């Protein structure tokens, strides 16, 4: 138990902010977000 | 295309073996003693019967046969002493006991024949 | 009034070619619908379509005019195919009954040894049984061009063709489903017979005197009185006139049991009932 | 214990929700069945991709380890298994290797390029969820409130996660392989570390017990199903709960959840024969997978993030890209 409260905290700021940078910056190459072309779709 | 071929053949196969085994399976009567797993299997005046030893891993089962010493709303249960529920005092004495399971398994599948001809 | 009598008689032959093509998209759009006793009430259902977009629609043609206005040998074809669907048909209801009969009787049947392929093996017996009171007879018995042109399709009214026609596509079938349903009925109420406890015992032997009522009902008052006129009169030339109005409704009722089937086999029990509201 | 409590209200300041107000949606995504994979002659527990995006395997009751080409919808191998029980199937990075488990409580490892090459045995109750740590080592999760590190070459059990008072039935692994994510049935989830036997952290926000989990791609948070008629998107640096996935229209349990490669798109299985997709940023309801005739038991998307394949309980492999 004590351990577990020594741990440091982000505050869910800097969190969302890096949730949010994720997303965004690999929203491009996701097949699934963008429609992507029947030439690709391997199916 | 002769890789695509060579692959082609190896579904095929793989596709009969499994037709082979559902022919087997379909005729299996699956039943659960519940009174690692143990399982058992035995013929019977050409009924072949598939006991396992032991809550949804177990679901399209036959009847629950369930001791009692002196997905269930869609299972009959065979109690023995020693949905319609069958019971019968035990008697290890004569082999009656597995005459009973024979009967009450067989009882099971003409009532689940009398409903699906809408006669029940 | 030949525009009244075109519009009742085409209602019956839409409502039959839509019912009866709705049952087999059901079975074939379905795989909770893919046993042994569905692909039988789908067999049935395509008869009954080939009856109502075959024979159906030139029978009302026949009726409006009062005359055949087409070829001789089209006569021909159209007795054939009238007699081998009708006859398919009323084998078809008697092997639903053969197989249900076997699930009640022999549990171990039904387990160790029910395939599909029983589905085919009845399904070829009813139209082997179909393409022996046709198509012999026709081929080899045919008058050499000594007809009349106009209201010339009858059927013969021999009396060996009476007789094997008539026994071979309803009175042999019948008998035997009159069998087959009685020890149904005996059976189920055995088994249900053996103050709660009470009530639901009538409420289980009063819905299997209706399901087993409306099957024989329907298959009676359809096709016997057609049958039996069918053969009386070609042994009562004389003395024994029938009128034209009688003569046709009763022909046009035993055509019914094409619309009423896919009604009384599909439209009832439950399992359609469901698979039609996932589709529509 | 005292200082956990406090902790939490101190550094949860603005919602996540509030943050994502200016996000723009999704819009609506439709997929749509490409392939129908059949041959399981009954249900199918488990499924797993391989890290090529194109071979998978998938493990059902009638004691078969099918391993399909899901491009040419080919069987490629057909593994008869000793248990006709069996919950948990995987694929190993390398792909020389799968490895199944059940009732029985032993974990049954197949070498591809088929015979078992080792059994492990040791836990007491049935095994629930297995990942391959990497070619060497497994994690696995039991029915006895253990989970498990193997070495394989000697067949021990290398260290023992225990502290769940539930049957652990989900496992997630890391992106980075060195930290992985267990929901138990105390409606809590215990992050681990591989390294030490020593729970790094503990999230408990369900009501109910958690049969899916699975780590968001970033590897700092995780999304976790629950018989609870909801999904709840935590975060491993947080500490704490960020979003709620749950809609009325829901009261049945959550049997698998999937990320998307960038993580935005939460694909979620239920049992009204159903796949919900939300939106991992607003928690909003982009589609619907319907199709499935029984119930969707588990769920994947692919390394590449091209398809996801769900399997279900009615013996049919869906791709739906
Ligand atoms: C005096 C005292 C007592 C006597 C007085 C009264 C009591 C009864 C008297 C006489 C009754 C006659 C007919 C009764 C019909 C009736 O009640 O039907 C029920 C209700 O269905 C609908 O409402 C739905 C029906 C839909 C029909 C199809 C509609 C579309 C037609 C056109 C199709 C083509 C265009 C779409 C359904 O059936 P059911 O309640 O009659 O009971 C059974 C039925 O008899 C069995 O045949 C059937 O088995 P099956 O052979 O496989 O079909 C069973 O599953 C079950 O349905
Ligand atoms: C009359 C001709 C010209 C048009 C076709 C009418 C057809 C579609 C109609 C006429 C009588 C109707 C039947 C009358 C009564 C019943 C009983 C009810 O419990 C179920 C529907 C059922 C069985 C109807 C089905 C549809 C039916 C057969
Ligand atoms: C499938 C359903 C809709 C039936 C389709 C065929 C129907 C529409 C056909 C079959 C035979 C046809 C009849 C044949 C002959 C005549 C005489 C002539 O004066 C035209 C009308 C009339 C009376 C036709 C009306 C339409 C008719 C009844
Ligand atoms: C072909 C068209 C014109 C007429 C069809 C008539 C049908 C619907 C009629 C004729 C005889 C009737 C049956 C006569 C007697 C009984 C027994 C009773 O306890 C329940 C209803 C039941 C089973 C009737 C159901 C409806 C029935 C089958
Ligand atoms: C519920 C189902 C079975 C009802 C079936 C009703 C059938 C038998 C009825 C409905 C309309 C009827 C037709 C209406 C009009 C005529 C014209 C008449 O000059 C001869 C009979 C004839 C051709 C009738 C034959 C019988 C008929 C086709
Ligand atoms: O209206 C017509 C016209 C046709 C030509 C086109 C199609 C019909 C010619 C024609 O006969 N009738 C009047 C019907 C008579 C009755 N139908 C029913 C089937 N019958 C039968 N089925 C099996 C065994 C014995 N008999 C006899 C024929």
């Amino acid at each position: 138990l004590k351990m577990e409260a020594n741990i440091d905290r982000i505050k869910v700021s800097k969190a969302a902010a890096d949730l949010m940078a994720y997303c965004e910056a690999h929203a491009k190459e996701d097949p699934l977000l963008t429609p992507v072309p029947a030439s690709e779709n391997p199916f | 295309s002769s890789e695509e071929k060579e692959a082609a053949r190896r579904s095929r196969r793989i596709d009969r073996h499994l037709r082979s085994e559902s022919q087997r399976q379909r005729r299996e009567i699956k039943l659960l003693l519940l009174g690692g797993i143990v399982e058992n299997k035995f013929t019977f005046k050409e009924l072949t019967f598939k006991m396992v030893d032991v809550i949804h891993c177990f679901e399209g089962v036959t009847a629950i046969i369930f001791c009692v010493e002196l997905w269930f709303i869609n299972t009959s249960l065979i109690l023995f002493l020693n949905k319609e529920i069958y019971s019968h005092f035990t008697c290890a004495t004569d082999t009656s006991n597995i005459q009973f399971v024979f009967d009450a398994v067989t009882d099971v599948i003409i009532q689940n024949n009398l409903k699906y001809i809408g006669l029940c | 009034y030949q525009v009244i009598t075109s519009l009742l008689l085409g209602t019956l032959i839409f409502c039959a070619v839509l019912g009866n093509a709705c049952v087999v998209a059901a079975i074939a759009l379905e795989r909770s619908l893919q046993n042994v006793a569905n692909y039988l009430i789908g067999s049935l259902a395509v008869t009954d379509l080939m009856v109502s977009v075959l024979v159906l629609p030139m029978a009302a043609l026949y009726q409006v005019l009062n005359k055949w206005t087409l070829g001789q040998v089209t006569c021909d074809l159209f007795i054939a195919l009238d007699v081998l669907c009708c006859t398919s048909s009323i084998w078809h209801l008697c092997a639903i009954a053969l197989d249900r009969y076997w699930a009640i009787t022999d549990p171990i049947d039904y387990v160790n040894k029910r395939t599909p392929r029983r589905a085919a093996a009845l399904i070829s017996l009813t139209w082997l049984i179909g393409f022996l009171i046709s198509i012999p007879p026709m081929l080899g018995w045919r008058t050499p061009e000594d007809r009349s042109d106009p209201d010339a399709c009858t059927i013969s009214k021999d009396h060996g063709y009476t007789i094997y026609s008539t026994f071979g596509a309803f009175y042999i079938p019948l008998l035997l489903m009159l069998v087959l349903y009685g020890r149904i009925f005996r059976a189920a109420r055995f088994r249900i017979r053996k103050e709660a406890k009470r009530k639901m015992a009538l409420a289980r032997e009063r819905k299997t005197v209706k399901t087993l009522g409306i099957i024989m009902g329907t298959f009676i008052l359809c096709w016997l009185p057609f049958f039996i006129v069918a053969l009386v009169l070609p042994f009562c030339e004389s003395s024994c006139h029938m009128p034209t109005l009688l003569g046709a409704i009763i022909n046009w009722l035993g055509y019914s049991n094409s619309l009423l089937n896919p009604v009384i086999y599909a439209y009832f029990n439950k399992d359609f009932q469901n698979a039609f509201k996932k589709i529509i | 214990k005292n200082q956990i409590r406090d902790a939490r209200k101190a550094c949860a300041d603005a919602t996540l929700s509030q943050i994502t107000n200016n996000i723009d949606p999704v819009g609506r995504i439709q997929m749509r069945t490409r392939r129908t994979l059949r041959g399981h002659l009954a249900k199918i527990y488990a499924m797993h991709w391989g890290t090529d995006s194109r071979l998978l395997v998938s493990a059902s009751q009638d004691g078969k380890l099918i391993i399909w080409d899901s491009y040419t919808t080919n069987k490629v191998h057909a593994i008869p298994l000793r248990s006709s029980w069996v919950m948990t199937c995987a694929y190993a990075p390398s792909g020389n290797y799968v490895a199944c488990g059940g009732l029985d409580n032993i974990c049954s490892i197949y070498n591809l390029k088929v015979r078992v090459s080792r059994e492990l045995a040791g836990h007491t109750g049935y095994l629930s969820c297995c990942r391959f740590l990497d070619d060497n080592q497994i994690v696995t999760s039991s029915g006895d409130t253990t989970c498990a590190l193997w070495d394989i070459e000697t067949g021990q059990q290398t260290t023992t996660f225990t502290g769940h008072t539930g049957d652990v039935m989900s496992l997630s692994l890391a992106p980075d392989t060195r930290l992985f994510v267990s929901g138990a049935c105390d409606a809590s989830a215990k992050l681990w570390d591989v390294r030490e036997g020593m729970c790094r952290q503990t999230f408990t926000g369900h009501e109910s017990d958690i049969n899916a989990i699975c780590f968001f791609p970033n590897g700092n948070a995780f999304a976790t199903g629950s018989d609870d008629a909801t999904c709840r998107l935590f975060d491993l640096r947080a500490d704490q709960e960020l979003m709620t996935y749950s809609h009325d229209n829901i009261i049945c349990g959550i049997t698998s959840v999937s990320f998307s490669k960038s993580g935005r798109l939460l694909l979620a299985g239920y049992d009204d024969f159903n796949c919900n997709v939300w939106d991992a940023l607003k928690a909003d309801r982009a589609g619907v997978l319907a199709g499935h005739d029984n119930r969707v038991s588990c769920l994947g998307v692919t390394d590449d993030g091209m398809a996801v394949a769900t399997g279900s309980w009615d013996s049919f492999l869906k791709i739906w890209n």
